[PDB]
């Protein structure tokens, strides 16, 4: 029905400048005003701003104006937003929403969302992940099972896929979120296995970076 | 512009529970507040609207009330896909969202279990030399790590990533790194992370030596 698609993960410079789309479709695109919200890594929600397809009107969060720019094209049902000299607080998810026009009663609200438009503003540049794998040592056993890592450092952009052993080994996993090192993201991820299955049964680190077509297979070695 | 807070940063409750979200204006906003659910996948959805209102679709579980400048949301009982992150809207005056309180569900204490990895010979002809510390499964969210090198406690190098609550066994992990230059962990014998947790006054020692 109310469709919000909306463009997809969006990478820039510091300084420079980015244009994202929201295509609404399953409604009259200029009887609703478009609102865009703004979402930084474990953040709230803040309000940017929401333009009126129909006449044109917009209307701006002070904070956003001057780095947020809102527009539309009727013919193409589709909102845009524009902001200006990224920096690093600019790395966030945005949302575009609806907002009906008024027509009296008291359903107003925010009732379609888009999936959200990714956006990172980094320096680096595509950069291929280095796989270490870390073996146990004396005292890494906790009951009747021992638990094994994989390292992956220094990659960029963001995402990575990381299984166990091609996927095959699911369970007793721990894959953490990754986090910044010198511009680059290192990420970890364990795994825990019956004692008696390891070194026995080798397990094997995967990591698969689509940024670099990168693949790296590190098995765990004692 | 009006301020919206939520008291609430985070909740936790067991399913079946009543749980009752705050929310707070920084002048009277007449009723136009409006509730919202975000799910861990980053999903957004309408629950109530017009202060009291439950929209369609939305289970009659989630209520809201309130007046003035001070509102709340209502589970009459909760359900595991509830657990989430909800915010409040304001629309008197232009919109502004509140700051949010997240869910999380009960579950038995739980002592983290942990285990400590040197750097892998791979990283050290890089030069690099990074330790690793996973504090796995572990109950409540609150842990505290320290790390020590022959003894001494260093705080520069370490990098630390925390999972959210697991969707199964409602635990939480940790992993911490200490990355040093290849040269720095060649001058040192022994590595040890600490975890301090409620489930005991002692912390939980993982140490080794070259």
């Amino acid at each position: 029905a109310v469709q919000l698609s909306q463009s997809g993960t969006v990478l820039a410079r510091p300084g420079a400048s980015v244009k994202m789309s929201c295509k609404a479709s399953g409604y009259t695109f200029t009887s609703y005003w478009m609102h865009w919200v703004k979402q930084r890594p474990g953040q709230g929600l803040e309000w940017i701003g929401a333009i009126y397809p129909g006449n044109s009107d917009t209307s701006y969060n002070q904070k956003f104006k001057g780095k947020a720019k809102l527009t539309a094209v009727t013919s193409a049902s589709t909102a845009y937003m524009e902001l200006s000299s990224l920096t690093n607080e600019d790395s966030a998810v945005y949302y575009c929403t609806r907002w009906p026009h008024y027509y009296g009663g008291s359903r107003y609200y925010f009732d379609y969302w888009g999936q959200g438009t990714t956006l990172t503003v980094s320096s680096a540049k595509t950069t291929a992940p280095s796989v270490y794998p870390l073996a146990p040592v004396c005292g890494d056993t906790t009951g009747s099972s021992v638990t094994l890592g994989c390292l992956v450092k220094g990659y960029f952009p963001e995402p990575v896929t990381l299984t166990w052993n091609s996927g095959s080994l699911s369970s007793g996993v721990h894959t953490f979120p990754a986090v910044l090192q010198s511009d680059l993201y290192t990420l970890s991820s364990s795994v825990t296995v019956t004692s008696s299955t390891w070194p026995s049964q080798s397990i094997t680190c995967n990591v698969a970076h689509p940024a670099s077509s990168t693949k790296v297979d590190k098995k765990i070695e004692p | 512009d009006i301020v919206m807070t939520q008291s609430s940063s985070s909740l936790s409750a067991s399913l079946g529970d009543r749980v009752t979200i705050s929310c707070r204006a920084s002048q009277d906003i007449s009723n136009y507040l409006n509730w919202y659910q975000q799910k861990p996948d980053g999903t957004v959805e309408l629950l109530i609207y017009y202060t009291s209102r439950l929209q369609s679709g939305v289970p009659s579980r989630f209520s809201g009330s309130g007046s003035g400048s001070d509102y709340s949301l209502t589970i009459s009982n909760l359900v595991p896909e509830d657990i989430a992150t909800y915010y409040c809207q304001q629309y008197s005056k232009l919109f502004t969202f509140g700051s949010g309180t997240k869910l999380e569900i009960k579950r038995a204490d739980a002592a983290p279990t942990v285990s400590i990895f040197p750097p892998s010979s791979e990283q050290l002809t890089s030069g690099g030399a990074s330790v690793v510390c996973f504090l796995n499964n572990f109950y409540p969210k609150d842990i505290n790590v320290k790390w020590k090198i022959d003894g001494s406690e260093r705080q520069n190098g370490v990098l630390n990533s925390w999972t959210d609550q697991d969707s199964k066994d409602s635990t939480y992990s940790m992993s911490s790194t200490l990355t040093l230059t290849k040269d720095e962990y060649e001058r040192h014998n022994s590595y040890t992370c600490e975890a301090t947790h409620k489930t005991s006054t002692s912390p939980i020692v993982k140490s080794f030596n070259r």
